[PDB]
């Protein structure tokens, strides 16, 4: 009689906090009424079935047959209009109209806009007002952004946007017209041992401002440093080749005819032999080797940067 | 079956009586391994057997007690009884946990030098995020993302493999805050070597999972792409095999944005999973589940439009697994176009119904390139306004992805497509009226609207702008 089944419903379908959800579950549960089922927020990318629950949920169960023959989706959902309503989906009645439109801005209030939004419009809407988050799909649509704003027309937003209410056109344009006004490190690998310790290193010197280069001479010439990773066996294609077959070798032979700096990581392999080695490849043995701990990563990129430049 | 249940009902609960009668450590770790292994067992079987044992954990009581194990300050039944609980956290349970087991959890997270500890809580976290969306805040606000990330720096590969399904579900089940949080606090980048090590194909794959989830939110692919993690999914989707790893329902909702992403990575790892899905649930009875969520409509205007030949061949298996028959690939070069193309048009993008309408009048690549509200109204029978703008959608969609080389003299679609992706939509329009590069410099608001058709008033005011401004 009073309508609190209804309410619990709204309240479960648009919930966004536990305790709430549980105590509206379980006071309906306690009735003969099932639980409402909870409404997945990212609306514009939803299909026939969420439009079909949504109006099970919203009350409108009666147009579920007339949106389905016309195949409703969350964009035609979130830009339909009165037209659209009154005649290709049957609500002839203002007042059903209206009562539609009121659940369509309840939910057009709360979704997820993320799929279509690029510039974070509905949190600038939202914060003029919170009723303003519901033209943030039609603003997208049209291809606006944040500072796509500062140039808009009270016609362009009524006829494209969609915002019918004179003040909140005035609101918005106002409030958009006044505030809206080479790799440093190269990285070689031995691909089945030195690819995850690489790993790690990328990521910890891009965290700590340091471009680098994975995965070719030109990529030899872009780097302003080359760091070899030494993992078990990361020479076992260098040695002896005369032929410079390895990668690795040519890298290494440019980096030191180019003379970036060479910072050898040891990580489990042991100094290669001079002697096996090509002569020319002798001299990267006498440069400064950094040892890796798993235990301590990041003790061990700070001494990188401390031989990085 | 259920009798498989009530056999193992009489051992569930001597299991839960020792677990909660024994007082010793390492008692409790016997009880808690007891459980462990009947868990396992169900496991093993099937789903239904296992979420009767996590029910029967719960009605027990053992989950509110295996959290007083989780205080228990001795390391070993810490350990044992988180991978109880990481094997036991079935939805109903997650509940529970989300009512009053987070905030212990957290603790555990908090220290994690214990590496069978640190990859038991990794998990336990994995199957929270999946749980709801202030779960999610709940967790990344604290420490628990910290702890993920600190854990992708280690090299364990169980734990390794958790981290990248626990960052995988916060991305699937988080939001825009929560999502936004992760950009900040460097998810990719830590993804990053997860997806790249060559150890586990499995790992890889899930990484790519987690980097395309993000990648599917268009103010979070700034970073995404400039960390460099999705650089690595198109060659690893086109290097694996979704048999292999076939042989090793809401859920398909969350995927099915991948599929309408538009983005490349994002399209390939939702093609590729739902592969893989598409094959072990068409080996099952039913396969319903896909045309419930629209799947099969997804995969045809993948395949329609593609342009490239992993999504191609992955839609196309996809759909092969499945009764329908695989959407034949369309001419770009759409103004050449005649009746028999614009007949196959209309049948793959659902239109079937309005193909005799179409062939009475004769419609072509002109026609149909240049085919208003009026027209479909009253010559081709459109009368719902519902209909016509789904059918302005999919019209949009073909004038997107056209060959204009015949009728485009100045490459002016490049131009409208500099300005926007979506303006390329209206290059027939401005070639058929006449216009190229060195004319537009005198073009008006109403030309525009009524010759050309660009109906939006932004539009023609930003085309108007930038040409009035960059072409002189
Ligand atoms: O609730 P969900 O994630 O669907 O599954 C319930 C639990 O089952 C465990 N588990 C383990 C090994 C095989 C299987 S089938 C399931 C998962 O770790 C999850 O915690």
């Amino acid at each position: 009689d009073i309508g609190a089944i209804q309410s619990l419903k709204r309240l479960v379908s648009y919930s966004t906090n536990g305790t709430k959800s549980a105590l509206a579950k379980r006071a309906l549960r306690l009735l003969g009424e099932e639980v409402p089922r909870p409404i997945l927020p990212s609306v514009p990318s939803w299909k026939e079935a969420e439009v079909q629950t949504w109006l099970q949920q919203i009350g409108f169960s009666k147009y579920c047959e007339s949106f389905r023959e016309q195949q409703v989706d969350g964009d035609l959902l979130l830009r339909l209009t009165e037209e659209e309503l009154q005649t290709d989906l049957g609500m002839k009645s203002g007042i059903t109209r209206k009562r539609f439109f009121r659940e369509l801005t309840e939910l057009k209030t709360f979704a997820n806009y993320s799929t279509c939004d690029r510039s974070n419009l509905a949190d600038w809407l939202g914060s003029l007002d919170p009723r303003f988050r519901q033209y943030t799909y039609g603003l997208v649509s049209c291809g606006l952004d944040r500072s796509l704003l500062h140039r808009v027309s009270e016609q362009q937003l009524l006829e494209d946007c969609g915002i019918h209410l004179g003040v909140h056109r005035a609101r918005i344009l106002t409030a958009a017209r006044e505030m809206l006004h080479t790799p440093d490190v190269f990285i070689s690998y031995r691909r089945n041992s030195g690819s995850q310790l690489a790993s790690l290193l990328k990521v910890h010197l891009q965290l700590h401002g340091f471009s680098v280069f994975i995965d070719l001479i030109q990529s030899v010439m872009g780097a302003r440093n080359f760091v070899l990773v030494l993992s078990p066996g990361a020479l076992d294609k260098c040695m002896q080749d005369h032929d410079c077959k390895d990668w690795v070798h040519k890298e290494i032979v440019t980096a030191l005819s180019c003379g970036k700096n060479i910072v050898p990581i040891i990580d489990g392999f042991e100094w290669p032999e001079p002697q096996v080695l090509p002569e020319d490849m002798q001299a990267v043995l006498t440069f400064n080797g950094i040892k890796w701990s798993h235990e301590y990563q990041e003790a061990t990129i700070e001494k990188i940067i401390r031989f990085l430049q | 079956v259920q009798d498989a249940l009530e056999r193992a009902l009489p051992e569930l609960q001597q299991a839960l009586s020792a677990l909660k009668q024994a007082g010793g450590a390492r008692a409790v770790g016997a009880g808690l391994a007891e459980v462990f292994q009947l868990v396992e067992e169900a496991w093993l079987l099937g789903r239904e057997v296992a979420q009767g044992l996590c029910d029967a954990i719960r009605l027990d009581g053992g989950l509110d007690l295996l959290l007083r194990l989780l205080q228990a300050p001795e390391l070993e039944t810490r350990v044992q009884a988180a991978r109880l609980l990481e094997q036991i956290l079935v939805a109903e349970n997650r509940d529970r946990v989300a009512r009053i087991g987070l905030g212990v959890i957290l603790n555990l997270a908090k220290e994690r030098e214990p590496v069978e500890l640190a990859r038991s809580v990794a998990g336990i976290l994995e199957h929270m995020f999946k749980h709801s969306e202030e779960t999610c805040q709940r967790l990344v606000a604290a420490g628990g993302l910290d702890a993920v990330l600190y854990w992708c720096r280690r090299t364990d590969p169980a734990l390794l493999r958790h981290c990248a399904l626990a960052l995988g579900n916060c991305a699937l089940h988080g939001g825009q805050a929560v999502q936004r949080r992760m950009v900040e606090k460097r998810a990719a980048e830590w993804l990053f070597p997860l997806a790249f090590s060559k150890e586990d194909e499995l790992l890889r794959l899930h990484a790519c999972l987690a980097v395309a989830v993000l990648a599917t939110n268009k103010e979070v692919e700034r970073e995404v792409e400039r960390s460099g993690t999705l650089a690595l999914v198109e060659p690893l989707v086109a290097s694996l095999d979704p048999g292999r790893f076939a042989r090793c329902p809401d859920d398909l909702q969350r995927l099915v944005p991948l599929l309408d992403s538009n983005r490349l990575e994002a399209q390939c790892i939702g093609a590729f999973y739902l592969c893989a899905e598409a094959a072990i649930k068409s080996l099952q009875g039913k396969t319903k589940v896909f045309s419930d969520i629209g799947a099969i409509q997804s995969l045809k205007r993948l395949v329609s439009y593609s342009t490239n030949g992993t999504k191609s061949a992955l839609a196309k298996r996809a759909l092969r697994l499945l009764g329908e028959e695989v959407p034949r690939p369309i001419l770009p070069s759409v103004p050449s176009w005649k009746e028999a193309e614009v007949q196959t048009w209309l049948q793959q993008i659902g239109f079937s119904k309005y193909c005799e309408s179409f062939r009475e009048q004769q419609v072509d690549g002109d026609l149909l390139l240049r085919l208003t509200e009026e027209e479909l109204q009253t010559d081709l029978g459109m009368k719902s306004g519902i209909t016509r703008k789904r059918f302005f959608r999919e019209l949009t969609e073909l004038k997107t992805f056209a060959n204009y080389s015949t009728c485009d003299r100045s490459n002016l679609a490049d131009w409208l497509g500099s300005l926007d992706p979506r303006f390329r939509q209206y290059t027939y329009g401005l070639v058929s009226c006449g216009l190229d590069r060195s004319l537009l410099h005198r073009v008006s608001e109403q030309q525009l609207l009524e010759d050309c058709g660009i109906h939006l008033g932004v539009h023609r005011a930003r085309i108007l702008t930038a040409a009035r401004e960059m072409l002189h």
